[PDB]
C-alpha cells in the first residue's frame, strides 16, 4: 500500500545512457547522446527518480552488469560519486563481485538479486530488501529536504539495461 | 630462486638448447626473459674446464635496459657469474676491449656495439658465442640490429667461429602483406636476415597458457567534434585577414606551390607555408625593397604557421593551451605592432570564451568520464595513458593535476632521456610496484615496460602499423585489464580493425610455415641471404655569401668558417663582430644569445659558447640563405652535411 509507482526523470540523464519512451527503461548507448549543457547535468552515468519523497516502497531488478541503487538529496553535488558524499546512501553490487552499502566514507560489503527500497521519514528510516524473500542492510537515516532514489549504472558495458519493476498489493 | 619453471618455457628452450640459431615467437606476458634465462645459463654450463663463453644482451630503450640489467644481476649473483652493463649513462667508461674479456655476461644498446665495431677498437665477433636479441622484429632495413647481422653475415658468407643467434619477438610483423603469399615471403625475408633456422611456438602445453597468461580486450570510443567553435572561428577570420594581408602584397603566390584547397587545421596547410617562406626568401630582385618585401612575408608566414600551430593544439590540447602558447610567442617575439594590435584586440573574448567550461574540448570530456567510471568501479588500479608527443605529456600533467572532479588520480610522467634522465627514471618504475597510480607515456613505453600490475591502457590517438598495435595492448599484465582507442576520426578506427586482421593473418602464415620441412627451409634462407648481400655489396661505391634570412644582410662567408672538435661552426674576424649584436640580459639569463645587427631585423643566429680557454660565438646554418659569389643563385641549407666546402680545422 505505502509503495508508490515511481517514473525516472528526464532532466538528470546521462549522455551515453538512454532512456525509453514509456520512461520504465533505461540502458546503456553504444554512442554518445548529445543533450543539453547544464549545471544538472551529472557528465556520469547515473541518474534520478522523478518523484520527489518528503512510508513509500519501491523496487528495482538486477538482472541484466554493475549498479548501485540508493537515495540521495537534490543538495548533492552534480560532479560527485554517487554513494559517497553526505546527500546519498546506497547499495552497490562492486566489481569484486560482492554486494555492500556506502555510508560517509565507509563501506559494510557483505549473491546479487532483485532489490526494493522502503523509506519512512516519519520514522525515518531506510530499508533495503531482495526478492527470492530476503532482507538486506537497513539503516536509520532521515533527511531534512525530501529525497530521490539515485541510480548509478555501469557505463562501459553496452546491452546492460535496468528496470524498476512495479508490483502490486 | 623461488620461481619454479613453466613446461612451456622448457618447450620454447629446446630448439635453443640443442644449439641451432632460434626465434622465439610467444604472446606478451609469457615470461620470455626467464626463458633467456634458462637458455643463457644451460649454454654457459656446458662449456668443459679451462675454457669460458661470453654473452651479450642487447635493448633499444633505456629503462628496459635497466630493468633488464637488474633481472640479470639479481639471478645470476649466486653462481658467481660476474654481470655488467654499457650504455650511454657511464661517464668516462673504462675502454670497453677489456671489460668485455673480463666480465661473462654484458649489456648493451646496440649503437654501443656498432660504434665499437666501426672504429674497430673490437676486433672480431668471434670474442663471443651466444647472442641474444630482444625485441627481435626491428631488425629491418638500417635498424642497428641489422647492421649487426651485416656484419656476422659478411664474415659467415666469406671464409673463424662464430656465435649462436637467439631472437625473442611477441610479434614478427606482417610488413605491408596483401595476402597471405606476402606475409609468409615477409617471415622468410626477416628470418634470413638473422640466419634463423628454426621459429619456436608453443602449442603442446596451449591449454596451460590460457590460464597463466591473460589476453586483454579492446574497445573504441569516437567521439564527436562541437559544431560551434568560438574560438575556431575567430581565429579562422584571424586567418582570413592575415592571408589578404599576406595576399596584397605579393603579385603572385596562389600559383607558387601546387597544393590546392588548404583547410585551415591541417598539415597540409603547414606544408604550404612551409613551400611559400622555402620560395619566397629564396625569391631575388634586382635592392632594400627586396629586403623589406623579404621581411614582411616572413613575419606574415611566421605568424600564419604559429597561430596554425595554436589551432592544432586547441583541437588537441585543452582550451587554455593554446591562448598560453600565443601568448608567450607574442610576448617572446611598423607591421609587427599592426599585427600585435590585431591580437590584443582579441584577446579578451578569447579569454572570455576559454573560461567557458561549456565550451571544453570533448575528447578531454570523454576521457575524464572513462577514469572516473573505471575509478569509481575499481578503486585500485594502475592505468597506462600513450600520447603522441612530450608537449602534450605536460599539458595532461598539468590538466590531470587542475581538475577537482579527478582527486583520485596521482600522475607519473615517463619519457625518453633528453628532459628526464635515467635515475629518475629508474624511481619512477620502481616507484610503481608506492603512492603512484597513472603514468602518462610516449613512445618508449611499447617493447615491455613489465609493470606487475596494470588494467588499463589508453590510447590518445595513437595508431601505426600491427607491432606497435599488438605491443601496446600486450601491457596489461594483469588479467581483467581494457585497452581502450579514444579518437574524432572513423579512419583511424578503420585503420585499427585492419591491423587487428593483419595480426590474425600472420599468426596463421607462421603456422602455415611450421609445417616446411626442414634443409629446404635453410636451403631458401641461404639463397635469400646470399642475393641480399650481393645486393648490398654492389648498391652503393668556394668562399661563397651566407646571408641573414630575414633581413638579406650579408652576414659572412664560408671561408673564415672554421670547425672546431669537428662538430661545431665558428667564425673569426672583426668584420663579423660588427654584422650581430648580444642580448644585454639574454633570454636564458643560461648564456649570452645572437641576434642580427639591426634593430629593424631581430633574428637570432647562435649562441655564445666557451671552449676549454676561449669564449667564441657559434651560429647555426638554420639561420642564413647561401649565395654563389659568382651567380645570383640560391638554396636553402637546413642542415650542415648537404653543405659542401672546406671544412677546416679550428
Ligand atoms: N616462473 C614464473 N612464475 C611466475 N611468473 C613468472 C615466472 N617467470 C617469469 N614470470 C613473470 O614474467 C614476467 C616477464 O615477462 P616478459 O618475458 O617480460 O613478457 P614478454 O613475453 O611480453 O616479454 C615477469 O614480470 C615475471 O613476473
Ligand atoms: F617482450 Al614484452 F612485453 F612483449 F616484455
Ligand atoms: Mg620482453
Ligand atoms: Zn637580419
Amino acid at each position: 500500500q505505502w509503495a508508490i509507482h515511481p517514473t525516472f526523470n528526464l532532466k538528470s540523464l546521462s549522455c551515453s545512457l538512454e532512456v525509453s519512451k514509456d520512461s520504465r527503461t533505461v540502458t546503456v548507448s553504444h554512442r554518445p547522446q548529445p543533450y543539453r549543457w547544464s549545471c544538472e547535468r551529472f557528465s556520469t552515468s547515473q541518474v534520478l527518480c522523478s518523484q520527489a519523497l518528503s512510508k513509500h516502497y519501491w523496487e528495482v531488478d538486477t538482472r541484466n552488469s554493475h549498479w548501485a541503487v540508493g537515495v540521495a538529496s537534490w543538495e548533492m553535488s552534480r560532479d560527485q560519486v554517487l554513494g559517497r558524499t553526505m546527500d546519498s546512501c546506497c547499495v552497490e553490487w562492486k566489481g569484486t563481485s560482492q554486494l555492500s552499502a556506502w555510508h560517509m566514507v565507509k563501506e559494510t560489503v557483505l549473491r546479487p538479486g532483485v532489490v526494493g527500497i522502503w523509506l519512512n521519514l516519519e520514522e525515518g528510516k531506510l530499508a533495503f530488501y531482495s526478492v527470492d524473500e530476503k532482507l538486506l542492510y537497513e539503516c536509520t537515516i532521515s533527511a531534512s529536504s525530501p529525497l530521490y532514489p539515485a541510480f548509478w549504472l555501469y557505463g562501459l558495458h553496452p546491452g546492460n539495461y535496468l528496470i524498476i519493476k512495479q508490483v502490486k498489493v | 630462486s623461488p620461481f619454479k619453471p613453466r613446461n612451456y618455457q622448457l618447450e620454447l628452450a629446446l630448439p635453443a638448447m640443442k644449439g641451432k640459431n632460434t626465434i622465439i615467437c610467444a604472446p606478451t606476458g609469457c615470461g620470455k626473459t626467464f626463458v633467456s634465462l634458462l637458455i643463457c645459463e644451460h649454454h654457459l654450463k656446458k662449456f668443459p674446464q679451462g675454457q669460458k663463453g661470453k654473452v651479450v644482451f642487447f635493448a633499444n630503450q633505456i629503462p628496459v635496459y635497466e630493468q633488464q640489467k637488474s633481472v640479470f644481476s639479481k639471478y645470476f649473483e649466486r653462481h658467481g657469474y660476474r654481470v655488467t652493463g654499457i650504455s650511454g649513462a657511464t661517464a668516462e667508461n673504462v675502454p670497453v676491449e677489456q671489460i668485455v674479456e673480463n666480465n661473462d655476461i654484458i649489456i648493451l644498446t646496440p649503437q654501443i656495439l656498432v660504434n665499437n665495431l666501426k672504429k674497430g677498437t673490437i676486433p672480431s665477433l668471434s670474442i663471443f658465442t651466444l647472442m641474444i636479441f630482444d625485441e627481435c622484429h626491428n631488425t629491418s632495413k638500417q635498424h642497428p640490429y641489422n647492421m649487426i647481422m651485416f656484419n656476422y653475415l659478411d664474415q659467415k658468407l666469406g671464409g673463424g667461429p662464430l656465435p649462436q643467434v637467439i631472437g625473442l619477438t611477441a610479434s614478427v610483423g606482417v610488413g605491408d602483406a596483401k595476402n597471405t603469399d606476402e606475409a609468409l615471403d615477409y617471415i622468410c625475408k626477416l628470418c634470413a636476415s638473422l640466419d634463423a633456422s628454426v621459429i619456436a611456438t608453443v602449442k603442446h602445453n596451449l591449454e596451460e597458457l590460457e590460464q597463466v597468461v591473460y589476453k586483454p580486450q579492446k574497445f573504441f570510443r569516437k567521439v564527436e567534434s562541437r559544431i560551434s567553435d568560438k574560438f575556431k572561428y575567430i581565429i579562422a577570420q584571424l586567418m582570413r585577414d592575415t592571408e589578404s594581408l599576406a595576399k596584397r602584397i605579393c603579385k603572385d603566390l596562389e600559383n607558387l606551390s601546387q597544393i590546392q584547397n588548404r583547410e585551415f587545421g591541417t598539415q597540409k596547410y603547414e606544408q604550404w607555408i612551409v613551400t611559400v617562406q622555402k620560395a619566397c626568401m629564396v625569391f631575388q630582385m634586382p635592392k632594400d625593397e627586396e629586403s623589406r618585401i623579404c621581411k614582411a612575408l616572413f613575419l606574415y608566414t611566421s605568424h600564419l604557421r604559429k597561430y596554425n600551430d595554436a589551432l592544432i593544439i586547441s583541437e588537441h590540447a585543452r582550451m587554455k593551451d593554446a591562448l598560453d602558447y600565443l601568448k608567450d610567442f607574442f610576448s617572446n617575439v611598423e607591421i609587427e605592432q599592426d599585427l600585435t594590435q590585431r591580437f590584443e584586440e582579441k584577446l579578451q573574448e578569447l579569454e572570455s570564451v576559454s573560461r567557458d567550461p561549456s565550451n571544453e574540448n570533448p575528447k578531454l570530456e570523454d576521457l575524464c568520464f572513462i577514469l572516473q567510471e573505471e575509478y569509481h568501479l575499481n578503486p585500485e588500479t594502475i592505468t597506462i595513458l600513450f600520447v603522441k608527443t612530450r608537449a602534450l605529456v605536460d599539458a595532461l600533467k598539468n590538466w590531470i593535476e587542475g581538475n577537482p572532479k579527478l582527486s583520485f588520480l596521482k600522475p607519473g610522467i615517463l619519457t625518453g632521456r633528453g628532459g628526464m634522465t635515467l635515475p629518475a627514471q629508474k624511481c619512477i618504475l620502481d616507484a610503481f610496484k608506492g603512492d603512484h597510480n597513472i603514468l602518462i607515456a610516449t613512445s618508449v613505453a611499447d617493447e615491455g615496460i613489465d609493470i606487475a600490475q596494470c588494467n588499463l591502457v589508453i590510447l590518445y590517438e595513437y595508431v601505426g602499423n600491427v607491432i606497435k598495435m599488438i605491443q601496446t595492448r600486450g601491457r596489461g599484465r594483469a588479467r581483467g585489464s581494457k585497452c581502450f582507442l579514444l579518437t574524432s576520426n572513423a579512419g583511424v578506427i578503420e585503420k585499427e580493425q585492419i591491423n587487428m586482421y593483419k595480426e590474425k593473418m600472420m599468426n596463421d602464415s607462421i603456422l602455415r610455415l611450421q609445417t616446411w620441412d626442414e634443409a629446404v627451409f635453410r636451403e631458401k634462407i641461404l639463397h635469400i641471404q646470399t642475393h641480399e648481400k650481393f645486393i648490398r655489396d654492389s648498391q652503393e661505391k668556394e668562399n661563397k655569401k651566407l646571408l641573414c634570412r630575414k633581413c638579406k644582410a650579408l652576414a659572412c662567408y664560408t671561408a673564415d668558417v672554421r670547425v672546431i672538435e669537428e662538430c661545431h661552426y665558428t667564425v673569426l674576424g672583426d668584420a663579423f663582430k660588427e654584422c650581430f649584436v648580444s642580448r644585454p640580459h639574454p633570454k636564458p639569463k643560461k648564456r649570452a644569445k645572437i641576434f642580427c645587427a639591426r634593430q629593424n631585423c631581430s633574428h637570432d643566429w647562435g649562441i655564445h659558447v666557451k671552449y676549454k680557454t676561449f669564449e667564441i660565438p657559434v651560429i647555426k646554418i638554420e639561420s642564413f640563405v647561401v649565395e654563389d659569389i659568382a651567380t645570383g643563385v640560391q638554396t636553402l641549407y637546413s642542415k650542415w652535411k648537404d653543405f659542401h666546402f672546406e671544412k677546416i680545422p679550428f
